[PDB]
RNA sequence: CCUCCGCAUAAGCCUGCGUCAGCUGACAAUUAACAGCCCAAUAUCUACAAUCAACCAACAAGUCUUAUUACCCUCACUGUCAACCCAACACAGGCAUGCUCAUAAGGAAAGGUUAAAAAAAGUAAAAGGAACUCGGCAAAUCUUACCCCGCCUGUUUACCAAAAACAUCACCUCUAGCAUCACCAGUAUUAGAGGCACCGCCUUCCUUAAAUAGGGAUGGCUCCACGAGGGUUCAGCUGUCUCUUACUUUUAACCAGUGAAAUUGACCUGCCCGUGAAGAGGCGGGCAUAACACAGCAAGACGAGAAGACCCUAUGGAGCUUUAAUUUAUUAAUGCAAACACCUGCAUUAAAAAUUUCGGUUGGGGCGACCUCGGAGCAGAACCCAACCUCCGAGCAGUACAUGCUAAGACUUCACCAGUCAAAGCGAACCUUUGAUCCA
RNA sequence: GCUAAACCUAGCCCCAAACCCCACCUUACUACCAAACCUUAGCCAAACCAUUUACAUAAAGUAUAGGCGAUAGAAAUUGAUGGCGCAAUAGAUAUAGUACCGCAAGGGAAAGAAAGCAUAAUAUAGCAAGGACUAACCCCUAUACCUUCUGCAUAAUGAAUUAACUAGAAAUAACUUUGCAAGGAGAGCCAAAGCUAAGACCCCCGAAACCAGACGAGCUACCUAAGAACAGCUAAAAGAGCACACCCGUCUAUGUAGCAAAAUAGUGGGAAGAUUUAUAGGUAGAGGCGACAAACCUACCGAGCCUGGUGAUAGCUGGUUGUCCAAGAUGAAUCUUAGUUCAACUUUAAAUUUGCCCACAGAACCCAAAUCCCCUU
């Protein structure tokens, strides 16, 4: 097929850029993935998940200004324009960023632990132990993958040597150099989960569709069976 | 159902 | 329900020969006397007909160019007029449709 | 209902059973070159 | 007298009711302002919907470039017709958009006649008012109440099923800790898959005159609303019916024009009884019997339509599922070598698949039996004789270890295969049932 | 006397020889902008199928291979222009790869120089005739044909009818007739009368399928891009109510070779949404797509279509064309009982010598009819 995948440009901007939908095909036009399709159209907001990006001929820690806190169709955070020195950029809003609040982005990996504000991005050396977090990222530098979506806090557990053990969302334990940046506090629109589709129609306009076929393989779905050994092979099915 | 079969058209339309 | 066997060319002309679908001779064909053509008893003559039918276009184009436009009937008697007549005294009041050619012989 | 596949569309005519198209791939050159051999008088759509 | 018609654009088509003279040929024609055919680049830019956009109301979050450097020449090219396109057709079908909402545009339901049946459409109907019928289907007319199923709006078997099936918000379970082609420019409040079903709470009588109808005396319940779903019902309504009738239109029949299809061994093509490959126009015995049109009918021609439907067969297909058989080539894991993450070879286990097969005889109300060999009866007396036929028995043992070797002539399970008997002779001594070939 | 009949070369078949201006890859036929190579599979045979089979001469169908079976199968060595063709349904598909059909791949023609009717309907009764007759009918006799069956007028199959076309290909071994003869044969091979040569003998149509490679998403399914439509009333930001356009297709009737290969009329559901819809693009066949109906993927989708393998295979059905005579009829094994092989029967030819019938004699104990056997005849 002729497809080209829309993310193509290569400069960042504040710009919303128009997303070509998928409908859950590859480029080679085949589904790949079932249950999408159609949706409201939406226009993609590159959101710059590294928090400690300082401008350019510049370094060390900034401040910078929330210019608006906005709904994002891309996510279920909300996001930020959040504006420093010469440019704006578009993050990922905390639970109580309000328009007008200032956020600190350092690289400073203080002796005594820096006094952890919402909003603000240290290295997770800075923290203290037990602090809520998101927006982590696995290398230092690397840029915030984990702890992203709607509410998400994950725990700064251990800090030992130059490395932090964090506990995420989904309970589970990661090792991250302590060199690697992460913003305090839960992210925003805490209260996705609560939200009720109510009718078919709204998940359709969410871009989800009904669809079957899902596996594709011969029989369709087929659940995992243990296929019994030759001692068992005489009780598998006992007849009543 | 088996689909209805046309003859030519030729045949038909001669004239003189 | 379709036929059971081919009919045979002996069935189909005792068929199709019976008197009933042959024509029948008409009888009642005679000559016009008055101008000699074929007619039948209770028909008027063709040949005569449309001499009066020819006759008649003319005279109702002549009506025509007369009354020169739809719904212009006229709320007075009408009277045909050859070469060489002139309106008598009862054809008074009465709009006249002149003729170019001459009055016919049938025509009184 | 039926009968009514064929919706004409020049644009999808030239797109699918062009010259074009049938020279992009060796296979639409190999259909060429059998309407060749045999002597079509139409060789593409 | 009639029309969701008409005029344009798009798309499609491509000269396809313009003139002329004989459907054919010739001749003519659509003239750009509408429309199409574009842009010199490099970079840098571009958070702030729309909805009369002002309040108000949100969520589904919504087409959004200047500076500099180059550069002056100018209106070319193409579409323009029609009664038109996709449906084999001058096809009652399909066919986007803008305006006209009954037309200022566009059209003609009746070839002529007659006024039969049957048939279609419509109108009216005494009294009655569902008695029709599977069912109030259809029609006519207003309504009541209640059950079952599914929460709902939606989807589906294009062309026999629109549903209680599918989806669906909601809920549960399982899997995944992650980026540059889907998921996703996403990150556990996420994503993928499966299940389930909104939600919420706990663990004989009545109906009728007559009632095989209807209603009521994790699980258990709760039906708010909705439904061309499936049942029941009051009231009304009615030609559904008692019980049909009248009229109009179509069809019809006659006249004129044009003119098919299935079908068809030949037919000079009767009835009754009998017979027969078991259902007779055709044969036997009787009866009847001049010859032909036209209109009706549908009892027969085991009537015509598809080598119908259903059932059985074929060492015929194909699909599906598996603890049917054979594989793991391919992927995924590992392990061992091989090169010092990647890759090659070899094994093992899986996943995914791939190929192939469906023995025979018997048994309608079962839950199997049988398949080879032998004895008895059927089959009485040479031999031979079946069965889902009536009964019985066997898959060897005991013995010895000439129970060795050879060899005339014979028998033979109706073929062959196989299986039997055996003189003489030599050599020791002094016997009474299961199965081939290949392959090992 | 109409329709028609006829015709002969247009060409073709098999051999031999010889090696044969301009425009156009963009939407082809449009004057002019910054990347190839990679085992064929399967049908089929094995009576299934699974390894396997299935894409000069002579040595020799030998060595070999092989579910050692169907079958496959060497080499050393040897040395080597014409027509008992077609002649317009034939011969090329061909007057043309045109017309026409198909979206496409692709399929692919035709043709040029008697029957049926009319002259002239028809006569009781009957397979339409025959025996006849003075005489057409009247009289008497007579149950179409083919195929499939134990048996068919059968109310079993096929056939309207005419013309043309349309179906028995071959080995091993025999036999017959020649030649030569312990040798024959024009190397090879055979030979204990053989060898050499000739003569005679082995059909047609038909699946559903399978695989390879193309072609198809102008229908339909879903999706992408960017568009468009949704009156009026009621209600207020609604997968809201009624109801147009629009979309659908509940019920009934009509239609059923139809207006239509799914329509018409009425009735009905939705009708600001999970809506409908124009345009362009995408997903391709064991694949796609699917709010799973086995639904849809160009009218016939439990797996498209076209071409090829392919003249697939068919133990199954149907068909199998001059005359005449003669002989000619009811067990075993088998994935086998719709088939086949052996036997029995049958036919032909040949050799030489008993064959059938058949009385007497003869053939069992246990517990009938007859049969067997054979001197004579
Ligand atoms: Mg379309
Ligand atoms: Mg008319
Ligand atoms: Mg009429
Ligand atoms: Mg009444
Ligand atoms: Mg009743
Ligand atoms: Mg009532
Ligand atoms: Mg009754
Ligand atoms: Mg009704
Ligand atoms: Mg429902
Ligand atoms: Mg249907
Ligand atoms: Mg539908
Ligand atoms: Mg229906
Ligand atoms: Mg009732
Ligand atoms: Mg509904
Ligand atoms: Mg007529
Ligand atoms: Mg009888
Ligand atoms: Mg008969
Ligand atoms: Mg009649
Ligand atoms: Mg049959
Ligand atoms: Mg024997
Ligand atoms: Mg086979
Ligand atoms: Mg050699
Ligand atoms: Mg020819
Ligand atoms: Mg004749
Ligand atoms: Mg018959
Ligand atoms: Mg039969
Ligand atoms: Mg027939
Ligand atoms: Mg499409
Ligand atoms: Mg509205
Ligand atoms: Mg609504
Ligand atoms: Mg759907
Ligand atoms: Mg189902
Ligand atoms: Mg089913
Ligand atoms: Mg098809
Ligand atoms: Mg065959
Ligand atoms: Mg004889
Ligand atoms: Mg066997
Ligand atoms: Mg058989
Ligand atoms: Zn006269």
């Amino acid at each position: 097929a002729n497809f080209v995948s829309w993310k193509s440009r290569t400069k960042y901007t504040i710009t919303p850029v128009k997303m070509r939908k998928s409908g859950g095909r590859d480029h080679t036009g085949r589904i790949r993935v079932h249950g999408i399709g159609g949706g409201h159209k939406q226009r993609y907001r590159m959101i710059d998940f590294l928090r400690f990006r300082p401008e350019e001929t510049k370094s060390g820690p900034f401040e910078e200004k929330v210019i608006q806190v906005r709904y994002d169709p891309c996510r279920s955070a909300d996001i930020a324009l959040v504006a420093g020195g010469s440019r704006k950029r578009w993050i990922i809003a905390t639970e109580n960023m309000q328009a007008g609040d200032t956020i600190l982005n350092s690289n400073h990996i203080g002796r005594m632990a820096v006094a952890a504000r919402e909003g603000d991005a240290h290295p997770l050396g800075a923290l203290p132990v037990g602090t809520l977090i998101n927006n982590v990222e696995s290398e230092p530098g690397r840029g915030a993958q984990y702890i992203r979506a709607a509410g998400t806090c994950g725990v700064l557990l251990r800090k030992v040597n130059g490395t932090a053990i964090i506990q995420l969302p989904s309970k589970r334990q990661m090792q991250v150099l302590e060199t690697c940046v992460a913003t305090v506090g839960r992210v925003s629109n805490v209260d996705h989960n609560k939200r009720v589709i109510g009718k078919a129609g709204r998940n359709r306009w969410l871009g989800k569709r009904p669809n079957s076929g899902r596996w594709h393989r011969k029989g369709g779905w087929a659940g995992r069976k243990i296929r019994p050994l030759p001692p068992m092979k005489s009780y598998v099915k006992l007849p009543s | 159902f088996t689909p209805p079969i046309y003859q030519p058209k030729f045949k038909t339309e001669k004239e003189f | 329900a379709a036929p059971k066997n081919r009919r045979t060319i002996e069935v189909n002309r005792c068929r199709r020969r019976n008197p009933q679908k042959l024509i029948k001779v008409k009888n009642n064909i005679d000559v016009c006397p008055e101008c000699g053509h074929l007619k039948q008893k209770h028909v008027l003559c063709a040949y005569c007909y449309e001499k009066v039918c020819k006759e008649t276009a003319e005279i109702r184009r002549q009506i025509g160019k007369q009354e020169g436009g739809p719904f212009k009937a006229p709320t007075i008697e009408t009277v045909v007029l050859y070469t060489g007549e002139t309106p008598s005294e009862q054809d008074q009041g009465k709009r006249i449709i002149e003729r170019d050619r001459k009055r016919p012989s049938w025509f009184t | 209902a039926r009968g009514n596949e064929y919706q004409p569309s020049n644009i999808k005519r030239k797109n699918k059973h062009g010259w074009v198209r049938r020279l992009s791939t060796p296979a639409g050159v190999q259909v060429i070159l059998r309407r060749m051999l045999k002597g079509r008088k139409s060789l593409s759509h």
